Parts: structure tokens; C-alpha cells; sequence
DNA sequence: AGTAATCCCCTTGGCGGTTAAAACGCGGGGGACAGCGCGTACGTGCGTTTAAGCGGTGCTAGAGCTTGCTACGACCAATTGAGCGGCCTCGGCACCGGGATTCTCCA
DNA sequence: TGGAGAATCCCGGTGCCGAGGCCGCTCAATTGGTCGTAGCAAGCTCTAGCACCGCTTAAACGCACGTACGCGCTGTCCCCCGCGTTTTAACCGCCAAGGGGATTACTCCC
């Protein structure tokens, strides 16, 4: 009886693929799952987490804040275009709007 | 009961501030009322809808998650 | 069913208002009447009408 | 005499804090009877959890700020700085939900 | 005994941004977000197993699925990141 | 509507950016065709709300732009 | 090779499209930009029903790729 | 095995106050809206030509279906440690105050 | 251009509560072997997709030219904004209740 060895560190990833794996399953998605489609789907939620957490730490430092709060998340997911149209009908609670004021409102001379 | 009148006019004022606008009619406040209550008719239903098929007699958070996904305006932070 | 019956039994033993609580109490009415049919859509203020029919209905 | 923004002027320096903000604009106990008269419409002797009418607040006001951004757009289509009942009513039927 | 993504995170968190923290409303995005997204991929991949008439969700199955449901160059990018995970689960066991 | 021979080469042409030498089922362009003018139809009705909201009976590439603004299409 | 099929839907179908849309009179400049609205549409119609075609490892795109492709909007 | 008392917990309801947010009044400004003139830009009709549409002929790629098996996932029992619930603390973020800088408006 | 003053910013100080790490343990992920089968592969069938020709005429284009309508301009007036006043109800805290769901007792019935 060898010694135990994650599914997770053998794919090379911190994202778990023993429970992506159950998840495939107790969900019944389809009737059989692979060995290795939990893998690349628990590779590509680890890559979409570091897109955003990446962007979202870029925002946290510009505001001056050591720690993400859902407000750079907000900003994140909407300045990037990409993130926008994966994310463009969710709804972050607590993440506020775009500052975004229409050039015919600013003041005349 | 008419808490529909709670939605204060400032309330609303701030909501369209938030939404970029400048300069409010005063119509805009009872027309506001009544599309946020046919709003709410909408998501409660759905809620109410989950919490008496999964047989409880409250609702819970993700009641209000499923329904919202459902209706199509996905909530991310209370479950979901 | 003496399951049941010992503690209903037992209950008018104690008292015959835990088995069915005696109320102010009128005739049987021979009558029509319109019944409320919610308690909860009535609200705070309600009219009452003089509903009181006779069954017997000579056309 | 006594010194006076103009008109218009305090609207701005409003969105620049309304945008720019996080925080809850409708008042919670308002909207916890709102929503509770409008369960009893569809069945009495419910219960909320506070993260159930929390939910329910949070997805409302986000709606209702992504709907005046589309009529912000409405009015000034028209030549229009104010926004109107019937800019509410354009957007709303070009999203179909009129 | 519940379960949550936000050790995953916090070990993704502290690779992209040694030095950053995340609080825990923030972290409930981050499930959410991830929810989401694992139950719109395997949503397409059962339709896709469902279309072929496969009883089978495989790897090609979530490939398909990712470059369906994400914007070209994220599409591009995270199927290169699963492809080279399903390489290196191969050649180990 | 459109005409059909045109539309035809309008999506060979689309395509061959994905995939090079595909082959498409004459029941498969018409199954396009019929979206893309249920679609263009259902866009013009929004852009004519646009531009009789604005007072004008003629629509201008602005209405499009503010029917698609609303749509969530951009 | 193709090159600009999309000036082959011509101002006489773009007028059909839009007064059946209940339009009544079409600015000079909205012929241009239905192009760019069919094209962008077009294209990531196409991009899924060439997707679902490449899965399943084969050569014609059905109408069913297009159905699918269609009910992914 | 059933039915009722006992007890936890968590939600709803009421009371008091305090103060911060909603309502109310009023001057004026400036933005909404009707009105006017022009002019250019879109709808109309005609003659032109262009190619979309139809009926018809020819080929081969490849969609679709059957046969055969073995590689791969479903299922179970034993092993163990990765991941969750509970407790702790200290440092990040807010909140305040005060002086410094900015912006706005009438002169 | 200046100025006054209000509004927005910044700098340092205070404190509280929640973020980040530690601990115990369970139970869910992993190791090992079994067995069925499905979908990978090789092979045949013939559908239908693509290519070309020739004809027809309806559909598309270029142009003349009139007038209907988009747009900048002017005037007004009304109604929505900015600010001071008045008042009410949202927020907080603390106590009550009731209800319901799990547990435990005791009898009768099988």
C-alpha cells in the first residue's frame, strides 16, 4: 500500500481534482467521467481565479489596501474586457459601479 | 400597508446619482415604484417557489440565489 | 387505537374543555348567509352587509 | 448675502460620491416590510433569514442603478439633461422586459 | 461539515500576490465566481456528451466547453493551461 | 429577404477564418440566414423606438448604437 | 479565397429589413453600420456552430450546429 | 412502535431614544418645449445591367451505420491525511480631527 | 483676474474586530483489484455537398430633382435644484414569545 500522492500535485496544481472529480459526478452531468477532465477543468478554475485575483490585486494596491475587498473586484472584472463579457450579467455584492459620468453632463465654461 | 412608499424620493434620487444622472423629473419617482415592485413579484415568487418545493417555512439565501440565477441576474456573494 | 383513546381518555378525565372547549352558542341557524372566505384579504376596516336569507326561496 | 452652488452643480459633485461608493442606498427596514407585504401576497407565515432579505436588497439596487444608466442614455439620446417616465419606459422595452 | 474553495484561493491569491490579502466577503465572491463557472463548463460539457449521444464527459468534452463559454484570448489561454495539466497528469499516474 | 446566393458566400467567407475548407448543409445556411434577418428585423423596431423617442421619424446610425447600448450587444 | 461578401447584402435588402421593422425613413449612413451589426453577429454564430463541428471530428456544419449555436445567444 | 412533554434556538414583535435622514417652503434659473426658417439630404421614378434564381449534369468527399474488442471508468473495501470547525490575536482599515489645498462663483 | 468660503483631501492618532495561522479529527480522497462495456478503430454504403453550364427577369444601381424633415436659433416660462427649517421614523438595545424540531418516556399491540 503506497504512499498517497494528490491528484492535484501529480497534474502540478493547487486547485483540487478530487473534488472536481465528485462534483462531476454527484452532479450528473453525464453518466461516466473521464480520469483526466477534472483535471483540465480544475486547471482552468485555477487560471480564471489567478486572471481575477491578479487584476483585483493590482486595484487593492492602487487604492492604497493590502487586502482584496469586493469593490476591486468590481473594478477588475469591469475594466478588463474579457473578464467584462464572462461576468457581463452577474451582479457583485458590495462591488458598486464604474465611476463613469456622461460628457454632456460635466459643466459648461 | 403601502411600504412601496418607503422607497423615499432621496432614496431614489441617490439610486439614479449612482446611475449617472443629473437631473430628475419628478414623474420619475412613482414610475420608479412601480418597476421596482413588479421586480420584487418577480424574484419572491421564484423564492417563495423554492422554499415551499424543498419544503421549509423559511427562505433562505439561496433561495433568493436560485431565483435570481433563474430569472437571469446571477448574485455573487450570498452562496451562489 | 387505544393509543389514541387513553390520552383522549384521560383528557375529559381532567377537564372537558381540553377534549372541546365549551363557547358562546346560539341555535342552529336555517339560514343563507355569505361566509368570509379570507380571513387574511380582509383587511382592517370591512362593511358589514345584512346577508341574512331565508333557504326556503318561494320563486 | 449668502454664497449658492448653482443649479446642477451639487448633482455632479452627488454622482462623484454615489458612484464611487459601495454602500446600500435604500434604507434596510423600509425594504424588509416592502418585502414582506409582498410575500404575504403569495404565502403567509414565511420567515426571512436577514441574509435572505439582504440578498433580495442587494440584486433590487443593482437593477434599479443598471435600469437609470439606461435611461441616462435615453434622455440624452434625446437632447434632454433630465430623465423622464418615458425614458424608463423606452429602455425597459428595448431590454423586452415591456 | 460544509465546503468551501477558499483555501484554493488563498493559494492562488499568495502565488499572483505573495504580499496581498483578501477578506472574507471578498472570498465569497471568489466561491461564487468559481461555482459558477465549473457549473457553466460542466453544463456544456454534458450538452456536448448529450449532442454526440456519449455517455462519457472526457477532457475533449470540457475543451470544447472552455473555448465555448470563454472571450478568445482567455479561451486561447486556458485551454493551454489545461492541455499542459492533463499532459503532466499523463506521464505520472 | 436577403438574397440567398450572396449570404451564402457571406458565411463561406465568415467561416473559413475558423476552419479552412469546412462544408456547410444547405439546411444549415438557411437556418443562419433566418436568424440573421430575425435578428436585423427585431433591431430596427428598437432602433425606431430610438429615433421616435427623439423626435425624429428617421433612424440614424445613433439609434442603432443606443438600441445595442440597452440590448447589453455592446 | 473571398473578399467583402458583405457588401452582397445590398441597400435594397437593408431598406426590406428595416420597414419591416416599421422604420419609415433610413438615414445614408445606417446602410454602413447594419454591415458591422450582421458581421458581428454573424461571425460568433459561426464561431460556435465551426465549434461544435470540430468536436464530433467532422467536416460539414449541420443544422443542428446551427441550433445549438443559436440557443448559446 | 407511537405521541406528548421538555428544552434548545432563532425568529418575530414591542418599547424607548436619539439623531440622522425625509419632508416641507421658497426664490430663481435655466433647461424643457413650442415656434420659425432653410437647406440639404432622403424618397421617388426612370432607364440600365447585372447577377440571383431555376432546371439540369457530374463527381466524390464524408455523413452515417455495423462489427469487434480492449482500454478505461464504475464499483468496493481498507487506509490516511487534506480539509473543516473551533479558538485566538494583532494589525489592517476605518473613523475622527485638524490644518492644507482645491474649486467653485460672483465680481 | 481675485477672492472669499465652502468642499475635498491628507496627515497622524485611536481602537476594534475580523483576517491569518494553529490545533484536533473525520471522513472523503486515495491505493489496489475487479469486470463490463462502450466508443475507438476498420470497413461498407450512398447521401448530399460542391462544382459547372446556360437561360430568364426580377432585383440592384446610377442619376434627376423635388420637398419633407433634421437642426440651429430664439423666446418663455415653469419646474426642478440648492439651501434653511421642521419633524418623523430608522436605527439600536434589550426583553418576550412561540414554534418547531429533536429527544425521551411509557403503553399497547403484535
Amino acid at each position: 500500500r503506497a504512499k498517497a500522492k494528490s491528484r492535484s500535485s501529480r497534474a502540478g496544481l493547487q486547485f483540487p481534482v478530487g473534488r472536481v472529480h465528485r462534483l462531476l459526478r454527484k452532479g450528473n452531468y453525464a453518466e461516466r467521467v473521464g480520469a483526466g477532465a477534472p483535471v483540465y477543468l480544475a486547471a482552468v478554475l485555477e487560471y480564471l481565479t489567478a486572471e481575477i485575483l491578479e487584476l483585483a490585486g493590482n486595484a487593492a494596491r492602487d487604492n492604497k489596501k493590502t487586502r482584496i475587498i469586493p469593490r476591486h473586484l468590481q473594478l477588475a472584472i469591469r475594466n478588463d474586457e474579457e473578464l467584462n463579457k464572462l461576468l457581463g450579467r452577474v451582479t457583485i455584492a458590495q462591488g458598486g459601479v464604474l465611476p463613469n459620468i456622461q460628457a454632456v453632463l460635466l459643466p459648461k465654461k | 400597508r403601502d411600504n412601496i412608499q418607503g422607497i423615499t424620493k432621496p432614496a431614489i434620487r441617490r439610486l439614479a446619482r449612482r446611475g449617472g444622472v443629473k437631473r430628475i423629473s419628478g414623474l420619475i419617482y412613482e414610475e420608479t415604484r412601480g418597476v421596482l415592485k413588479v421586480f420584487l413579484e418577480n424574484v419572491i415568487r421564484d423564492a417563495v417557489t423554492y422554499t415551499e418545493h424543498a419544503k421549509r417555512k423559511t427562505v433562505t439565501a439561496m433561495d433568493v440565489v436560485y431565483a435570481l440565477k433563474r430569472q437571469g441576474r446571477t448574485l455573487y456573494g450570498f452562496g451562489g | 387505537t387505544l393509543m389514541n383513546l387513553v390520552m383522549q381518555f384521560r383528557k375529559v378525565c381532567n377537564h372537558p374543555d381540553l377534549f372541546e372547549r365549551a363557547d358562546t352558542s346560539s341555535p342552529f341557524f336555517c339560514g343563507h348567509f355569505a361566509e368570509t372566505g379570507s380571513f387574511l384579504r380582509e383587511g382592517t376596516n370591512v362593511a358589514l352587509g345584512y346577508s341574512t336569507r331565508s333557504l326556503v326561496e318561494y320563486r | 448675502k449668502p454664497h449658492r452652488y448653482r443649479p446642477g452643480t451639487v448633482a455632479l459633485r452627488e454622482i462623484r460620491r454615489y458612484q464611487k461608493s459601495t454602500e446600500l442606498l435604500i434604507r434596510k427596514l423600509p425594504f424588509q416590510r416592502l418585502v414582506r407585504e409582498i410575500a404575504q401576497d403569495f404565502k403567509t407565515d414565511l420567515r426571512f433569514q436577514s441574509s435572505a432579505v439582504m440578498a433580495l436588497q442587494e440584486a433590487c439596487e443593482a437593477y434599479l442603478v443598471g435600469l437609470f444608466e439606461d435611461t441616462n442614455l435615453c434622455a440624452i439620446h434625446a437632447k434632454r439633461v433630465t430623465i423622464m417616465p418615458k425614458d424608463i419606459q423606452l429602455a425597459r422595452r428595448i431590454r423586452g422586459e415591456r | 461539515r460544509k465546503e468551501s474553495y477558499s483555501v484554493y484561493v488563498y493559494k492562488v491569491l499568495k502565488q499572483v500576490h505573495p504580499d496581498t490579502g483578501i477578506s472574507s466577503k471578498a472570498m465569497g465572491i471568489m466561491n461564487s465566481f468559481v461555482n459558477d463557472i465549473f457549473e457553466r463548463i460542466a453544463g456544456e460539457a454534458s450538452r456536448l456528451a448529450h449532442y454526440n449521444k456519449r455517455s462519457t464527459i472526457t477532457s475533449r468534452e470540457i475543451q470544447t466547453a472552455v473555448r465555448l463559454l470563454l472571450p478568445g484570448e482567455l479561451a486561447k489561454h486556458a485551454v493551454s493551461e489545461g492541455t499542459k495539466a492533463v499532459t503532466k497528469y499523463t506521464s505520472s499516474k
